[PDB]
Parts: C-alpha cells; sequence; structure tokens
C-alpha cells in the first residue's frame, strides 16, 4: 500500500505510546516501531520522504539508538530517553 | 481523588475547558518529596488537551479547577494516578504522587 512517511510515523507512535504507557506492553511498543525503522533503513524514495528524512531523521534514528541500549542494559530510563526523542517528532508532524 | 492546594493565586476566573490546550510546568515527585520529572529542569513548558485521557485522572480533574497564573500543589491518590502497577522502574505500586504544577496559559 502507499502511505506517506509523515502519517505512517504519526498513526504508529500513537499506538506505541498506547501499549507502553496506556498498557504496559513493552513487548507490543517494539513490534509497531520496528517496522517503522525498517521503512527508514531502505531510505527515501521520493520528494516528501525525502525532506522528512532531512527534518527528522537524526532524531529517529537517535531514539532507536536509546532502544536498543534499554534491551542490553534493562535501564528504563535509556527507554524514556528514546520517547523524549519521539515525543518531540512527533508534536512537529503534528 | 485529588487535593489542590494554592501556591499562587491565579485570576479566578479564566478556567480551561474541555477540548483547550493547557500550557503548564510541572515538577513531580513521590509523596516523600523524592522528584522523578520536571518540565523546569528543561525550560520547556508541557502541553496537553483537556478531557481527552492524554494525561492520568489526577491531572484531569486537578488541572480543570484551576485558573491562568496560578501555581498549585496537586496531592493525587493512586487511584487517579498509576494504581496498583505503577510504572514499572519509575513510579512504585500504590504510589500517592505530588505535584507542583503552575498553568501558564491556555490555548
Ligand atoms: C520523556 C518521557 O516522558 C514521558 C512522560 C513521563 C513518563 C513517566 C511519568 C512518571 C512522567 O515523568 O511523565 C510524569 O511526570 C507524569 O506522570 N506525567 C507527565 C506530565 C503530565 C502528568 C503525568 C502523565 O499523565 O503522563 C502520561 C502517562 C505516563 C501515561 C498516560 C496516562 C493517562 C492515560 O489515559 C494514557 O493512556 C494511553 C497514558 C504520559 C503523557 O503525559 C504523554 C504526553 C501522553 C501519552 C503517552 C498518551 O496520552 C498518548 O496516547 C496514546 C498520546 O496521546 C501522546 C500525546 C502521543 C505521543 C506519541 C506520545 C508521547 C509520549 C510522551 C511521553 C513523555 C513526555
Amino acid at each position: 500500500v502507499a502511505i506517506l512517511w509523515h502519517e505512517m510515523w504519526h498513526e504508529g507512535l500513537e499506538e506505541a505510546s498506547r501499549l507502553y504507557f496506556g498498557e504496559r506492553n513493552v513487548k507490543g511498543m517494539f513490534e509497531v516501531l520496528e517496522p517503522l525503522h525498517a521503512m527508514m533503513e531502505r531510505g527515501p524514495q521520493t520528494l516528501k520522504e525525502t525532506s522528512f528524512n532531512q527534518a527528522y531523521g537524526r532524531d529517529l534514528m537517535e531514539a532507536q539508538e536509546w532502544c536498543r541500549k534499554y534491551m542490553k542494559s534493562g535501564n528504563v530510563k535509556d527507554l524514556t530517553q528514546a520517547w523524549d526523542l519521539y515525543y518531540h517528532v512527533f508534536r512537529r508532524i503534528s | 481523588g485529588v487535593q489542590v492546594e494554592t501556591i499562587s493565586p491565579g485570576d479566578g476566573r479564566t478556567f480551561p475547558k474541555r477540548g483547550q490546550t493547557c500550557v503548564v510546568h510541572y515538577t513531580g515527585m513521590l509523596e516523600d518529596g523524592k522528584k522523578f520529572d520536571s518540565s523546569r529542569d528543561r525550560n520547556k513548558p508541557f502541553k496537553f488537551m483537556l478531557g481527552k485521557q492524554e494525561v492520568i485522572r489526577g491531572w484531569e480533574e486537578g488541572v480543570a479547577q484551576m485558573s491562568v497564573g496560578q501555581r498549585a500543589k496537586l496531592t493525587i491518590s493512586p487511584d487517579y494516578a498509576y494504581g496498583a502497577t505503577g510504572h514499572p522502574g519509575i513510579i512504585p505500586p500504590h504510589a500517592t504522587l505530588v505535584f507542583d504544577v503552575e498553568l501558564l496559559k491556555l490555548e
């Protein structure tokens, strides 16, 4: 299917934060986020995917890294640092 | 429920409506004064839309009865906050929370 990266990340982040913050589902949080990070990995193919990448690309990649660190450390503090960056990009997408 | 104790008075007439965006500064702490989060440490205010379940019930009901400019002390029962589960690694089970929150403006 065809979806704007702007829209994909908006609904994706809303879903992930509901699962983590609302339902205490960290496993489910990883389920929804990983696909969206995988899409970014193949890279922008349109002008709108390119501009989104230029604006929000560094922040999302850094957030993925804090998620990655959580995975090794067990430090809930690392997950909150990821969500600080996710919140930041979200409120600019809106 | 939630108890609201005034630290500094607001204008007494400009209250938030459901669907309005409340801009606040907050410092949150466990009932023994241990701080867990503060927007003032970040120098940037916190925004949330009232009556949308974006935030815990204690905030929804506590902030609703504040008027612009007012700095209040919200004492929130675990029932109006994170309950028996709490928030793993951050907020313990059955925790009463205390927020110092100032309603800066409405949008
Ligand atoms: C840097 C990490 O910081 C966290 C906030 C930290 C987490 C742990 C807490 C000790 C705390 O330190 O806040 C804290 O002091 C505190 O308890 N707060 C935050 C200040 C307002 C009161 C209270 C609160 O309600 O938090 C809440 C609480 C944790 C969970 C709430 C509670 C009420 C439920 O009805 C709701 O169910 C879903 C979830 C967190 C928030 O205020 C954030 C903004 C909002 C949400 C996540 C949900 O509303 C979500 O819904 C899908 C949304 O619509 C958002 C806008 C979508 C986007 C993508 C998500 C952004 C994520 C932002 C996360 C952050 C800034």
